[PDB]
């Protein structure tokens, strides 16, 4: 089936980018730095690596792949 | 106030109003021309700025060798707004940090010394918004500058307001005109550009145009990390709804901005915290 509202119930396990990049852990140091003041909705379960949409994203899910500014990437799902 | 002074500085309480003008109930020579539309087909130029007529006007410099880098803007008394691909752009091996820069305020002439008229500002702290996409579409084009001391204002050095909710609805619509400025002149340019629609916008280019953006111009036939700004009909402050990140001259020309409304929770965040 399809993927509705842009991801932002996505509940799957894809922990990789479209370009190939593994997805790092919400729980990482540097992950927590990148989303620290970043506005996500709480009732988005950020869980291991998978990618998700915490910030309403238009374009959809995604996941850090490094700890610098810009260093994410969104995930191939096939939405609604 | 919206920002904790502690932290923010002063200035936000009296934003938007220059010293120059609306502090002297005066109008600079083309404001009128954000309320009036021509449709005599008059080739929309950058022409010389008024003097005091962007006292939220920045320069940012390489410090050494001394080079003019991008334009930004002062929203407080120690804080400035630029966009971050000025300071971050891994492609091109850019990656500009504090002790690397300094900032010029108060500036008419982008060639000589202003004696007794602009200030120059080291840097104490960059922020780049963690999720600006310098890997696809410059998306959340943003970064703040903390200024390592607080610059005093004057005639020709005062903060831009940022705007809430209410005045980003009543203003950023499209149609309505806002005002770019930056830098062979010798002076600060001034234009004045309206809005377009984002369908339209969407139209002209290939890059993936998000929320966190909206366009400005005319179609074809910079001053980057500029304010793009809007004088408020309601209380008559001038407020910075934009920041030139890419694409603001007469060929033809869609400009496109930072929807700074859009990231002023990440603003509010960084601040409230350093």
């Amino acid at each position: 089936q399809c993927v509705p509202d842009r991801g932002q119930q996505y509940q799957g396990r894809l922990a990789v980018t479209t370009h190939g990049l593994p997805c790092l852990a919400w729980a990482s140091a540097q992950a927590k730095a990148l989303s620290k003041h970043q506005d996500f909705n709480s009732a988005v379960q950020l869980v291991e690596n998978f990618c998700r949409n915490p910030d309403g994203d238009e374009e959809g899910v995604w996941c850090y792949v490094a700890g610098k500014p810009g260093d994410f990437g969104y995930c191939d799902l096939n939405y609604c | 106030t919206f920002f904790n002074p502690r932290t923010f500085g002063s200035g936000e309480a009296d934003c938007g109003l220059r010293p120059l003008f609306e502090k002297k109930s005066l109008e600079d020579k083309t404001e009128r021309e954000l309320l009036e539309s021509y449709i005599d087909g008059r080739i929309v130029e950058g022409s010389d700025a008024e003097i005091g007529m962007s006292p939220w006007q920045v320069m940012l410099f390489r410090k050494s060798p001394q080079e003019l880098l991008c334009g930004a803007s002062l929203i407080s008394d120690r804080w400035v707004l630029t966009a971050a691909h000025c300071l971050l752009y891994p492609p091109w091996d850019k990656n500009f940090t504090e002790n690397d820069l300094l900032v010029r305020i108060g500036k008419h002439s982008r060639t000589r010394y202003e004696r007794n008229i602009e200030k120059i500002s080291m840097l104490e702290k960059i922020y780049i918004h963690p999720r600006y996409n310098w890997r696809e579409n410059l998306d959340r084009d943003i970064a703040l500058m903390k200024l390592k001391k607080p610059v005093a204002f004057s005639d020709y050095i005062h903060p831009v307001c940022l705007p809430d909710r209410e005045t980003a609805a009543s203003l950023l619509q499209a149609g309505y005109k806002g005002r770019v400025t930056g830098w062979q002149p010798s002076v600060l340019q001034v234009v004045n550009l309206p809005i377009v629609e984002r369908p339209v916008c969407k139209d002209s280019t290939r890059i993936r145009i998000t929320d966190n953006m909206f366009c400005a111009g005319y179609k074809p036939d910079g001053d980057a990390g500029g304010p793009f700004v809007m004088k408020s009909p309601f209380n008559n402050r001038w407020y910075q709804m934009g920041i030139v990140s890419w694409g603001c001259d007469r060929d033809g020309k869609y400009g496109f901005y930072t929807h700074v409304f859009r990231l002023k929770k990440w603003i509010q965040k960084v601040i409230d915290q350093f």
